[PDB]
RNA sequence: AUUAGCAGUUUCGGGGGCGUAAUGCUCUCAGCUGAUUCUCAAACUCUGAACAUUUUUGGUAAGCAGAACUGGCGAUGUGGGUUGAACCAAAUAUUGGGAUAAGACGUCUAACAUUCACUAAUAGAUACCACAAAAGGUGUUAGUUCAUUAAGACAGCAGGACGGUGGCCAUGGAAGUCGGUAUCCGCUAAGGAGUGUGUAACAACUCACCUGCCAAAUGGACUAGCCCUGAAAAUGGAUGA
RNA sequence: CGCUCAUAGCGACGCUGCUUUUUGAUCCUUCGAUGUCGGCUCUUCUUAUCAUUGUGAAGCAGAAUUCACAAAGUGUUGGAUUGUUCACCCACUAACAAGGAACGUGAGCUGGGUUUAGACCGUCGUGAGACAGGUUAGUUUUACCCUACUGUUGUCAAUUGUU
RNA sequence: ACCUGCCGCUACCAUCCGUUGGAUAAUGGCUGAACGCCUCUAAGUCAGAAUCCAUUCUAGAAAC
C-alpha cells in the first residue's frame, strides 16, 4: 500500500524534469522547457530524488 | 585580452603591426605551440580531415587560439586515443595591437598626456582571417570524425564570428584528393617524406629531369 | 505552405444519438444529454448517416489540422461517457494526521477536514454531473464517476490540487489525494 | 529579542523619553544607571527617535554604576515612566521620575526589583511579576 | 619573420644495454646540412591594380582628432526623407496647363487595383537614421544529405529477451549493473559476460535484440526565410500619429 | 570545483553583450556670467525585488539558508566618527536593495568644505611668492511678472422656460 | 511677574475608524492534438499574486 502509494505520489511530483533556466517541472519524459520566455529551452535537469 | 575585452579587437583595421626592428615591446604570443597529437604519424596512416573556417573577417586573440587548442587537446581521451590525433591551428598570430593607456583609472584629468603623444604601445598580439581562411585543421584515421567535430564544436565557442566545419576530400594536409591519393600509391609514383608527400617529377620537373634517371627510384 | 488537410470520422452505435444544428453537437444515450461546442477555428463538421459523424477541412495547415483530431477525440470521449461513466478513483495517503475527506452529492461538494494538520475544511465544489462513492479499504480512496470526462476529470484535479502543500519539501510529505486509475470505464 | 508580548502587547505604547534618557537600575546588582541606546521593536521611520517602552524591552548601558556592568550594552526593562499614560480602562498611572532595571535576553530580571512595577509590564514578562512585591 | 615532422649525419657535442663515452648497433638529446610543409612582414618583394560617399592615419571608440578624390549648406531655397546644414529629386525671375522625379497610394494626407507566398509576434513597417550580438528554440515556411521500409516498416502496444556462468578480479558479497578488466562461444527469429532502475548482493523490471498486430510511410543531420528567447534605467509615449 | 556528479550551487581559460548609477577620452552648447560640493526638505520615477505576496527550483527532513520567476502594490530605520556623498563601527528591524530625475532640489536652507582679500605652520623658492599640503576667520540679495501647482471667487449668455 | 484656568485649538504627549467582486501573471493542472504514443497548447479550458480592473472613497466636465 504505502510503497503502491508513495510511487504514485512519486510519478504526480517528484519523477518529472526541471529545467536549467525556468526550474519549471515538465513530465518525465520531456524534452523541451515548453515557455516563451525560455525559448523552449532543450536543456532539461531530471528532478532529484531523495530517501529522507 | 588582459587590459581590454577584445570587442575593441574585433574586427580587422589598420595597416599590420609586427614583432619587428620598428616594434620592440611587443610581447610574446599566448601560443608559441601549434600542433597537438602524434606529429611522426604518416600523411598516409592518417586519412580524414575536418577544418575550422571563419565566415567573417576578424582578428583572433593569440589567447582565444590557445582556449581553442585546449578544448581540442581535452577532447582526446573523449575522442579515443592521442595517437590517432594531428592538429595544427593554421594562423599564428603574427600582428600586435596597439594600447595608448588612460592614465586616469581611479581619478585625475590629463589634458597634457590626454590624446596628444597618444599612440599606443603594443600591448595584444593577435592574427588576422578572412572569410573562409582556415583557424583550426585535424588529421587522423576515419575512426573519429563526430569526435573531432564535437571537438571544434567547442572551438567553435571559444572563437568570434561565425565559423564552419568542412570535411576534406584530401587525405589531411595534402593537395590531393582520395581518388588522386591511392593512383599515387597504386601506380607507385609518390615519394614520402614523413608528415608530408612529394611525388615524382615529370611536369614538376624537366631541365633538371631531362637526362636523368635518379629521378624515378 | 498550405499542406490541405482532410476528415477524420467517429463511429455512433444504436444505442445513442447525435444532434449537430450549428457546428455545436450534443451527443445523447443511456446516461444523459452531454453537450460540447465546436467552430471556433473555421473547423468545418457533417453528419452523414446515423452511424458517422465526420470532421471535414480540406484547405489549411498544420495547425489546422491538429484542431480536427482533437475535436474527433472528444466527441469520441463524449459519446464514451454517454454510453457508460467515466471513473476517476483516486486514493488518499496520510495516517500521522489521517487525512479525512467528506462530502455532498446533489449539491456536489467534496470538502477535507485533516490535511497534514490542517484544522481547515478545503471545500471544492465538482461540476454538474459527478457522483462520489468510495469502498475503502483501510481509510483510502475515493471515487468520483460522471459522464463528461472533460469535466469530471478536471474536478477530480483540482481536488487533488487542493489537497497540496506550498511550502517545504515535496519529498518531505509524500502526502495528499492523489489519482490511481483514471480512464476506467464500469462494465454495463 | 525577546520576545513574548503577551497575550496583546497591553496596548498602545507610551514613554518618558526614547534614546538618550536616564532611568534608575531599581535593582540589587550594582548597576546604579540605566541609559538608552534603543529600544526592541521599534522600526521606525525617517527621523523620529526610538521610543521608550510603557513596560518593553531596550538596548541600554549602564552608565554610572558598577564598573564590571559599566561599558558593554545590555537588554533591560522599563518598569515606570515619569511622563504619563492612560489604559483600556480609564486610568491615568504617571509616576515620580522615570525607571527600569537591567535584565537577561530571554527578559529575566536579576536581582529583586525595587519600588512599584507597572501592572502592564509585569503581564508581559512573567518573572518580573515573580520577583516582587509591589505590582501596581 | 616563423611552425612541423622527414632524410643524410655528428669518435666533432653528451648519456644509456652492447661498444673505447660513442657520433657504430638499439634509444632519446644537441648541432650541421638536404628535400618538403605551416603561417607571413606599413617602414619587404622574385610580381604587379583603373559635412556625404568611397579610401585612409591615430584612437577602445566618439557627434573625437587628421589627410586624399569627388560631391554638397556661401547671391540656394523648392519637392521628398514624420521633423532636420550635409542623403535623394533638383536648382531658386512672375504666371498658367501638361507630364514626370524622389517618395508615397487604409485614415491622417492629393494617390488604387490585382495576384502568390510569409508572420500570429505588446511583433513588424520610408538607406543615412536615431541600436542590437554570441548563443538557444519539437514555432512555422522553404531546402539539402544520407539512412530505415513491403525479407511489412515508423510510432504504439502484445509476447519472448536463454545457457556455459557466481567468467576473471576486487571479494562473507557485489552474479551484466560499488568499482575494474578481458569482453569468448553455444542454441535460436532472439538476446551486450549488458542501457538504466533496483537489489546488502542475487532477483525483478527496463533497454539493446527478436517476433505478433495495426497497415505506409519513416529516421537523423544540417542549411536559411520570417517569429520567438537573449532583450534591464530612470516625467507619459511614440513604424511620425 | 562540488564525496559521487560539468550547468543544485559555482564555474577556469575564452567569446558576445547591455548600461550610462564610476571615471576618463572628448570640447558640440553656455565666459555680455546656467550660482560650484555636501547635508537638511520633498515629490515623483526606474528596476538590476532587500523585505513583502503568489509561485518554481536545491547539494530542501525540519528550522535555516541558498538559487529562479511574476511582481515597483506597500515598506526600505536611530546613532557614533568625518565638510561629505563614498566611507567606517554600534543599535534595532520584515528589510534596512540598487539607482534616476540639469551628478533632482541656494529668489527653499545653513555654508561644513572648495573659491578671493587677513593670517599660521610646514615645504619649496636669492625674493615677490607657490603648494588635490594642513590650519583658522571670512556680507547666501530680488517674485509685486508669466506660467505651472495649492486652495477660492466668477462664468457655464444656447449648461436654451426673466430663474 | 507668579499660581490656577474656561470655552476654544490641539498631542500614537489622547480617542475612534481604514471593505469586497470579477480579470489576469508566474505557476500547478485538465481534456487534447500537431507527431496512432506523448505532451498545461496549437484549437479549447480549469485553478491562481501585495498584481489588474472594478466595489468602497475625494473632486464633479462649455456633461446630462
Amino acid at each position: 500500500i504505502e510503497p503502491s502509494l508513495v510511487i504514485l505520489a512519486r510519478k504526480y511530483k517528484c519523477d518529472k524534469m526541471i529545467c536549467r533556466k525556468c526550474y519549471a517541472r515538465l513530465h518525465p519524459r520531456a524534452v523541451n522547457c515548453r515557455k516563451k520566455k525560455c525559448g523552449h529551452s532543450n536543456n532539461l535537469r531530471p528532478k532529484k530524488k531523495l530517501l529522507k | 585580452m588582459g587590459r581590454r575585452p577584445a570587442r575593441c579587437y574585433r574586427y580587422c583595421k589598420n595597416k599590420p603591426y609586427i614583432k619587428s626592428r620598428y616594434c620592440r615591446g611587443v610581447p610574446d604570443a599566448k601560443i608559441r605551440i601549434f600542433d597537438l597529437g602524434r606529429k611522426k604519424a604518416s600523411t598516409d596512416e592518417f586519412p580524414l580531415c575536418v577544418h575550422l573556417i571563419s565566415l567573417e573577417k576578424e582578428q583572433l586573440s593569440s589567447e582565444a587560439i590557445e582556449a581553442g587548442r585546449i578544448s581540442c587537446n581535452k577532447y582526446i581521451s573523449k575522442t579515443g586515443g592521442k595517437d590517432s590525433f594531428h592538429m595544427r591551428v593554421r594562423v599564428h598570430p603574427w600582428h600586435v595591437l596597439r594600447i595608448n593607456k588612460m592614465l586616469s583609472c581611479a581619478g585625475a584629468d590629463r589634458l597634457q598626456t590626454g590624446m596628444r603623444g597618444a599612440f599606443g604601445k603594443p600591448m595584444g598580439t593577435v592574427a588576422r582571417v578572412n572569410i573562409g581562411q582556415i583557424i583550426f585543421s585535424i588529421r587522423t584515421r576515419d575512426n573519429m570524425l563526430a569526435n573531432v567535430v564535437e571537438a571544434l564544436r567547442r572551438s567553435s565557442y571559444k572563437f568570434p564570428g561565425r565559423q564552419k566545419i568542412v570535411v576534406s576530400k584530401k587525405w589531411g594536409f595534402t593537395a590531393y584528393n582520395r581518388e588522386a591519393y591511392q593512383k599515387l600509391k597504386a601506380d607507385g609514383r609518390l615519394m614520402n617524406d614523413g608528415a608530408n608527400v612529394k611525388v615524382i617529377t615529370n611536369h614538376g620537373t624537366l631541365a633538371q629531369y631531362a637526362k636523368d634517371i635518379a629521378a624515378a627510384n | 505552405m498550405k499542406v490541405i488537410n482532410s476528415s477524420r470520422k467517429v463511429q455512433i452505435p444504436e444505442n445513442v444519438t447525435v444532434d449537430v444544428k450549428g457546428r455545436s453537437v450534443k451527443v445523447t444515450g443511456p446516461r444523459g444529454t452531454l453537450s460540447k461546442s465546436f467552430d471556433h477555428a473555421s473547423v468545418d463538421i457533417n453528419l452523414v448517416g446515423k452511424k458517422e459523424l465526420t470532421v471535414d477541412l480540406w484547405f489549411g495547415n498544420r495547425k489546422q489540422i491538429a484542431c480536427i483530431k482533437t475535436i474527433t477525440s472528444i466527441i469520441e470521449n463524449m459519446i464514451t461517457g454517454v454510453t457508460k461513466g467515466y471513473e476517476y478513483k483516486m486514493r488518499f495517503v496520510y495516517a500521522h494526521f489521517p487525512i479525512n475527506v467528506a462530502v455532498t452529492d446533489g449539491g456536489r461538494v467534496v470538502e477535507i477536514r485533516n490535511f497534514f494538520g490542517e484544522k481547515i475544511v478545503r471545500r471544492i465544489e465538482l461540476l454538474d454531473g459527478i457522483t462520489c462513492y468510495r469502498n475503502e479499504k483501510a481509510k483510502d480512496e475515493i471515487v468520483l464517476t460522471g459522464n463528461s470526462l472533460e469535466l469530471l476529470s478536471q474536478s477530480c484535479a483540482t481536488i487533488q490540487l487542493r489537497s497540496a502543500i506550498k511550502y517545504k519539501d515535496v519529498r518531505k510529505f509524500l502526502d495528499g489525494i492523489y489519482v490511481s486509475e483514471r480512464n476506467v470505464l464500469e462494465s454495463n | 529579542m525577546s520576545k513574548a508580548q503577551a497575550v496583546g502587547s497591553n496596548y498602545r505604547v507610551s514613554l518618558g523619553l526614547p534614546v538618550g534618557a536616564v532611568m534608575n537600575s531599581a535593582d540589587n546588582s550594582g548597576a546604579k544607571n540605566l541609559y538608552v541606546i534603543a529600544v526592541k521593536g521599534i522600526k521606525g521611520r525617517l527621523n523620529r527617535l526610538p521610543s521608550a517602552g510603557v513596560g518593553d524591552m531596550v538596548m541600554a548601558t549602564v552608565k554610572k554604576g558598577k564598573p564590571e556592568l559599566r561599558k558593554k550594552v545590555c537588554t533591560g526593562l522599563v518598569v515606570r515612566q515619569r511622563k504619563h499614560w492612560k489604559r483600556k480602562d480609564g486610568v491615568y498611572i504617571y509616576f515620580e521620575d522615570n525607571a527600569g532595571v537591567m535584565c537577561n535576553p530571554k527578559g529575566e530580571v536579576k536581582g529583586n526589583i525595587l519600588g512599584p512595577v507597572a501592572k502592564e509590564c509585569s503581564d508581559l514578562w512573567p518573572k518580573v511579576a515573580t520577583n516582587a512585591g509591589t505590582i501596581v
